[PDB]
RNA sequence: UGUGGACCCGCCCCUUGGGGUGUGUCCAAAGGGCUUUGCCCGCUUCCGGAUGGGCCCGCGUCCCAUCAGCUAGUUGGUGGGGUAAUGGCCCACCAAGGCGACGACGGGUAGCCGGUCUGAGAGGAUGGCCGGCCACAGGGGCACUGAGACACGGGCCCCACUCCUACGGGAGGCAGCAGUUAGGAAUCUUCCGCAAUGGGCGCAAGCCUGACGGAGCGACGCCGCUUGGAGGAAGAAGCCCUUCGGGGUGUAAACUCCUGAACCCGGGACGAAACCCCCGACGAGGGGACUGACGGUACCGGGGUAAUAGCGCCGGCCAACUCCGUGCCAGCAGCCGCGGUAAUACGGAGGGCGCGAGCGUUACCCGGAUUCACUGGGCGUAAAGGGCGUGUAGGCGGCCUGGGGCGUCCCAUGUGAAAG
């Protein structure tokens, strides 16, 4: 069974993007959906939608890359260079508002799940709350 | 180790083993000579290294090097040791402090005088 | 009983007392119950004596007995003045 | 305020006294993961009103004996040996881990 | 002053005139004339490419040697400067320049720093009208550094202040050659000094 | 005498022994001084304040599992004893319990903390000095007197020891200041004063305070400061290297001039104003007098001599090179490594670098060392996958909804002593 569905999703995307796929599917879950809304809203992914693959609910995530490049290896740059789980079963990580980190001086983001819902580190900071440091992205 | 493991066993702090059981890890230790033989070095060396077996006040019996051109330690003189290996003589881990007790300081030494315990010579 | 006395806080030949409320039994420089002023005998600065009459009066009203030098100073700051 | 704790009654084999197994959770001081640690309190029961499986609140009290500095406040919910079971098995499991053999 | 010993032998080793003797350090006799190479039996030997480390060691020596300050004091000033707010390089230079013995050199009461240092020690100097015989004494904006009223007629103090007539002084300072009074207007800025030292190498020397 | 308070029983309000009330019983006192026929110091019972303290509870507090079982006052109950008070605190009786791998029991080590050192941080190490708590007063036990002690300079007994002894028997306990002796690599004056702050007792005068305030010795640490300042040869002598022509030490010196640490003379403190006494009410307020150990010291003014320098290092790491002596010797050496005849690595010398009243050495702590890795590591062949499986505890856990709100997050508030 999947031991950590969020870690899984983050990875499917890590994997899919590294071989430049058009998109990738991930088992559907409300929580995962709230996280995708961030990724989309922040411009890491074109967006995502709810498809039903072989009778079961999935979320097609449409990935996003840069332009083709010059020289040896014309592979596009990644939009999502990095994306790593922070809190995980076995080692849950919670932060207070004064402890929310600053991913790459702001050039990146940290998705945390608060009692006010899933928020980026800037969002959560404004709202003035903290919670579980879900992941990190840049 | 998984986090749970570290929770269960934690990490282990290693221990520093003394390289000079000059007991009570004092800075120096007083002793009395019992032997004052010579010893042959090892590796790519050769010479008659001067050494002394000292019956220490710390209830220890150890060999100490006798640094300097020439010495005057007899098979019964009181001396002080500081601890310092002699890379060439395995087993020798302490040095005898020249200039303290029955250990005369090196005579006619002008350079590193402070070590070898030798007073500043006069001049005019 | 509890006292209002001076606790020594300067440095050698540089005395700076700290007017405190403490139990009679403590070291003169030990743990006090409250600081209610300070006093520089040598008057090295214009501000060589502060007191806080308000507080000095609260303790006096509940038992605190000042030493002779303590009251001399408390008075100089009008702790007992009732005019 | 007198500390109030909630736990399960594991022992009953005592006169006017019951053992309450109280658990607590907290982040590991160094490794972060939330860990569960437990403790048994001998609580006072003048009327022998509570039994095994009773989840009761315990309140900080004036000493009743050595070991007994807690009294059973109220019942939170009863019957539930699933909790007593963990304790019992975990107790019996002690047969295997030792020097002498044991069908643990 | 300090160090006490051949001084021009330091300029030599630093390969840069550290102007610290007054006259001579101008006249074709500063040794740096017809003798620019460092002291010793090997002074003229073809120098070997210096090590990254040797480079910072000499730059820190060049600076400290300019003010005639001990390593103990230099370091304590640098540490103080380090923890202080603002570019440590400048703040450090700002502090060195705030030493009384230095301000005396800067105001011309003394031709060199070693002289200035001796003037301060022997009580010939006065800060805000009070005698201050501490070379390390730290001048602060607004202070008036004068010549002790009882030393105003010293053969040395005369010729020295005579030479200051018409002569300009540091923009962060100001002096009245008449009343032999000086004024510390403000801490000098990096741009105000013309030191033969890249103080960046000094900051680096203390992180090794 | 009974304001009152204590106890038994009852009732009421509270609600684990809090507060009220009724009957009954029980419980008080000390006198002294005069600026004497009042006022001061004090006495008694009670309610309360303040301060100090006892006891209890949650959580946190080192190493070894080559220590895995431990326990019978043990765990609990009833009654009693005891105490200011809860409690197996202690005792009689009854029950059979209690504790342990979330590490009992056993062994090793250790006073804990504010803090201190180090570290980018997380953390590591530590707990001298100062402040708080604890514990102990030759070792062991015990209680008496007290508000308080099981009482360092109080008492009793046992033990070890020293001492006196008319041998029967007694006297002692510096982990108080100072000092002696022993041990040790190593740690101070048998000092001055109670002038100040603090303490005890006294109405006060005042007495007592090795608390303390000071001085003494030790570079043991930190900071400040001196051994000079400016001029002075294309460059003395000596030493020194030399392709013998010169090169170096060196503006260094000499020397010229200037200042003037030491030291002399003179003046000379702050720290002290209270207590006290007078006026005034022994009050507020006003007035007055006495009082300095440090010390004839700090500091101020006048006079005035150029007047200590050392230690480590120079093969690489690591800033600094030459000659000579030595010849796997003598010896260096933190790690690499040097020395078996041209040695920048030994010894000396000249020169040089570094630091300078110090410089080195030894020891020990943190760092670098992501070299136990939480931040921040690994296991095919470098050290590291268990010979395999079954499975207990434990760890971990798919998608949707709802309740709770323990974990988690937020606001407010209390606490977080002083020193640092
Ligand atoms: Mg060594
Ligand atoms: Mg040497
Ligand atoms: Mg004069
Ligand atoms: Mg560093
Ligand atoms: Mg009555
Ligand atoms: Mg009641
Ligand atoms: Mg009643
Ligand atoms: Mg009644
Ligand atoms: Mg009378
Ligand atoms: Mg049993
Ligand atoms: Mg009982
Ligand atoms: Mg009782
Ligand atoms: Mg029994
Ligand atoms: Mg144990
Ligand atoms: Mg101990
Ligand atoms: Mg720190
Ligand atoms: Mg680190
Ligand atoms: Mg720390
Ligand atoms: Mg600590
Ligand atoms: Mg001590
Ligand atoms: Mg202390
Ligand atoms: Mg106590
Ligand atoms: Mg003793
Ligand atoms: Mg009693
Ligand atoms: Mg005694
Ligand atoms: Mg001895
Ligand atoms: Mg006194
Ligand atoms: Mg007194
Ligand atoms: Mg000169
Ligand atoms: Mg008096
Ligand atoms: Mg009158
Ligand atoms: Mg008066
Ligand atoms: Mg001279
Ligand atoms: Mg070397
Ligand atoms: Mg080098
Ligand atoms: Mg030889
Ligand atoms: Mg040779
Ligand atoms: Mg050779
Ligand atoms: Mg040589
Ligand atoms: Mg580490
Ligand atoms: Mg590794
Ligand atoms: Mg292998
Ligand atoms: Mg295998
Ligand atoms: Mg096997
Ligand atoms: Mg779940
Ligand atoms: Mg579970
Ligand atoms: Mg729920
Ligand atoms: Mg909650
Ligand atoms: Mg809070
Ligand atoms: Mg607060
Ligand atoms: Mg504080
Ligand atoms: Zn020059």
């Amino acid at each position: 069974m999947l031991t950590d569905p969020i870690a899984d999703m983050l990875t499917r995307i890590r994997n899919a993007t590294r071989v430049y796929k058009e998109s990738t599917d991930v088992p559907a879950s409300r929580f995962k959906e709230e996280i995708l809304r961030i990724l989309a809203r922040e411009g890491f992914i074109k967006g995502y939608e709810r498809v039903d693959v072989d009778g079961k609910p999935y979320l097609r995530v449409y990935l996003k890359y840069g332009p083709r490049r010059q020289g040896p290896d014309p592979r596009p740059e990644q939009v999502i260079h990095h994306i790593r789980r922070i809190s995980k079963p076995g080692r849950r990580v919670y932060v207070g508002v004064k402890e929310i980190p600053r991913v790459r001086r702001g050039l990146g983001i940290a998705i945390l799940s608060t009692s006010k819902g899933v928020l980026t580190d800037r969002e959560a900071r404004k709202l003035g709350v903290g919670g579980e440091l879900i992941c990190e992205v840049w | 180790p998984t986090i749970n493991q570290l929770v269960r066993k934690g990490r282990e702090k290693v221990r520093k083993k003394s390289k000079v059981p000059a007991l009570k890890g004092a800075p120096f230790r007083r002793g009395v000579c019992t032997v004052v033989r010579t010893v042959t070095p090892k590796k790519p060396n050769s010479a008659l290294r001067k050494v002394a077996k000292v019956r220490l006040t710390s209830g220890y019996e150890v060999t100490a090097y006798i640094p300097g051109e020439g010495h005057n330690l007899q098979e019964h003189s009181v001396v002080l040791i500081r601890g310092g290996r002699v890379k060439d003589l395995p087993g020798v881990r302490y040095h005898i402090v020249r200039g303290v007790y029955d250990a005369a300081g090196v005579k006619d030494r002008k350079k590193s005088r402070s070590k070898y315990g030798t007073k500043k010579p006069k001049e005019a | 009983m509890v006292k209002i006395r001076l606790a020594r806080f300067g440095s050698k030949h540089n005395p700076h007392y700290r007017i405190v409320v403490t139990d009679a039994r403590r070291k003169r420089d030990g743990k006090y119950i409250e600081k209610i002023g300070y006093y520089d005998p040598r008057k090295t600065t214009p501000d060589w004596l502060k007191v806080d009459v308000e507080r000095a009066r609260y303790w006096l009203s509940v038992g605190a007995q000042p030493t002779d030098t303590a009251r001399r100073l408390l008075r100089q700051a009008g702790v007992f003045r009732q005019e | 305020p007198k500390k109030v704790l909630t736990g399960v009654v594991v022992s009953d084999k005592m006169q006017k006294t019951v053992t309450v197994l109280v658990e607590r959770q907290f982040p590991h001081p160094l490794y972060g993961k939330v860990i569960k640690r437990s403790k048994k309190y001998l609580a006072h029961d003048p009327e022998e009103k509570y039994k095994l499986g009773d989840v009761v609140e315990i309140i900080e009290s004036r000493p009743i004996s050595k070991r007994k500095r807690f009294r059973v406040l109220r019942l939170v919910e009863s019957g539930r040996m699933d909790l007593v079971e963990k304790y019992l098995i975990r107790r019996q499991n002690y047969q295997s881990l030792s020097k002498r053999g044991g069908k643990a | 002053g300090r160090y006490i010993g051949p001084v021009c032998r330091l300029c030599r080793r630093e390969g840069v005139k550290l102007y610290l003797k007054g006259e001579r350090c101008y006249s074709p006799k500063c040794a740096m004339e017809r003798r620019p190479y460092p002291p010793g039996q090997h002074g003229q030997k073809r120098a070997r490419r210096p090590s990254d480390y040797a480079v910072r060691l000499r730059e820190k020596q060049k600076l400290r040697r300019i003010y005639g300050i001990s390593e103990r004091q230099f370091r304590n000033l640098f540490e103080e400067a380090s923890k202080k707010k603002g570019v440590t390089g400048s703040v450090f230079l700002g502090l060195l320049e705030s030493r009384l013995d230095n301000v005396v050199y800067r105001l011309g009461f003394a031709v060199s720093r070693r002289q200035a240092r001796q003037l301060v020690r022997h009580g010939h100097i006065t800060v805000n009208g009070r005698r201050v015989d501490l070379p390390s004494y730290r001048v602060r904006p607004g202070d008036e550094i004068a010549v002790a009223e009882k030393s105003r007629n010293l053969e040395l103090i005369r010729q020295n202040l005579e030479a200051m007539k018409g002569r300009k002084v540091g923009p962060w300072l100001s002096l009245d050659v008449e009343g032999m009074k000086g004024k510390f207007l403000r801490l000098p800025d990096r741009e105000d000094l013309a030191l033969p030292v890249n103080e960046q190498l000094v900051i680096e020397f203390y992180s090794r």
